């Protein structure tokens, strides 16, 4: 075919690999930050549910 | 096919024959026989081949590459223009290798042409060879097996810094 085809195929391969590299570095940083201070979707450790709390008036008034 | 601009050759100066003796020259006799027996059929065959070439003549072109941006104006990590500058550097490295081969053939041709006068008449060829090998040692020496545009730039920057420090005093 010619040298320009291999040249531009190599350019596309290098672009894909560099994008994968920076994405992997960013996801390392995202996971480290989110595990350090969980404030997004990931690393959300559980918590007891408020829906199973009785809110009706009870026998003891001081509740 | 070759040109004297890149393969210089001084014009030949052969002396005229002045045979003092009366004996015939066997070299001249054998040379005339050699042409009449060998050179004429060989040049006839080559002329037939050359007119067949002229009947089927084709052309080919020497490829030329435009100048991509050099690695100095090229950001680190952005491997696209890194790659383009690196292959341009490799291409120029191969071109410089063949330039070195050309200069070495020039020096060898000078030495063989001069013979016993090579210590005097090859001063220009030796000077050109010395200048080009000093330039080659400045640009490409001690790079290692993984030579690259980045390593060449680092070596050049180190040499420039050393020269600038030496130029202060």
């Amino acid at each position: 075919d010619g040298p320009e085809k291999n040249y531009e195929k190599t350019l596309a391969i290098l672009q894909i690999e560099s994008e994968k590299a920076e994405l992997r570095l960013k996801e390392q940083e995202v996971r480290r930050l989110m595990r350090a201070r969980g404030d997004g979707p990931w690393y959300q450790f559980p918590t007891p549910e408020k829906e199973f709390i009785d809110h009706s008036p009870k026998a003891t008034p001081d509740n | 096919s070759w040109d004297k601009d890149v393969y210089p050759e001084p014009p030949s100066r052969t002396p005229a024959p002045s045979p003092q003796t009366s004996l015939p020259n066997p070299i001249t006799y054998l040379t005339k026989a050699y042409d009449l027996v060998v050179d004429w059929p060989v040049t006839l065959v080559r002329e037939f081949i050359e007119r067949q070439h002229a009947k089927n003549r084709t052309y080919y072109y020497h490829r030329q590459y435009r100048r991509v941006p050099d690695i100095t104006e090229c950001k680190e990590g952005d491997v696209l223009c890194i790659y383009e500058a690196e292959m341009q550097w490799r291409r120029d490295f191969k071109v410089d290798q063949e330039i070195m081969n050309i200069i070495q053939e020039r020096l060898k041709a000078c030495q063989q042409r001069e013979g016993e006068n090579y210590q005097q008449n090859c001063a220009k060829e030796l000077e050109q060879f010395t200048k080009v090998t000093k330039a080659y040692q400045d640009r490409y020496l001690d790079l290692g097996a993984y030579y690259s545009a980045r390593k060449c730039l680092a070596k050049q920057k180190q040499r420039m810094l050393e020269e600038r420090k030496a130029a202060r005093q």
